[PDB]
């Protein structure tokens, strides 16, 4: 394989731990409400102009 | 009856009439209408209102 002994076993590490980093991340957001209209009363809710949409 | 109606030679200020047959004057009826002036459709935020 031809590896040396230095700086990329060091890589290696870098390499899992940027790994499981990015794992943690896609996964480390809590199931919630992050998607917000976080007011209570909101049946009508519409924030923008007149005529919209629901499904195309 | 005692506050629209003033006798000759009596304040006018807070009457409707004035006049020599002020005494003999009276309300026969008195009706009014309210009409509320505002604004709808009260904003909510992530604050609320």
């Amino acid at each position: 394989m031809d590896k040396k002994k230095l700086l990329y076993w060091v890589g290696g590490g870098l390499v899992l731990i940027l790994i499981w980093l990015w794992f943690r991340n896609r996964p480390a957001a809590q199931v919630a409400s992050n998607w917000e209209g976080p007011p209570y009363m909101t049946y009508n809710q519409p924030q923008a102009g007149s005529v919209t949409l629901p499904v195309a | 009856n005692n506050t629209a109606f003033a006798a000759v030679g009596a304040n006018p200020l807070e009457a409707i009439y004035q006049g020599a047959g002020a005494a003999d004057c009276e309300f026969e009826e008195i009706s009014y209408t309210v009409y509320q002036s505002y604004l709808d459709q009260l904003p909510v935020g992530q604050n609320g209102y």
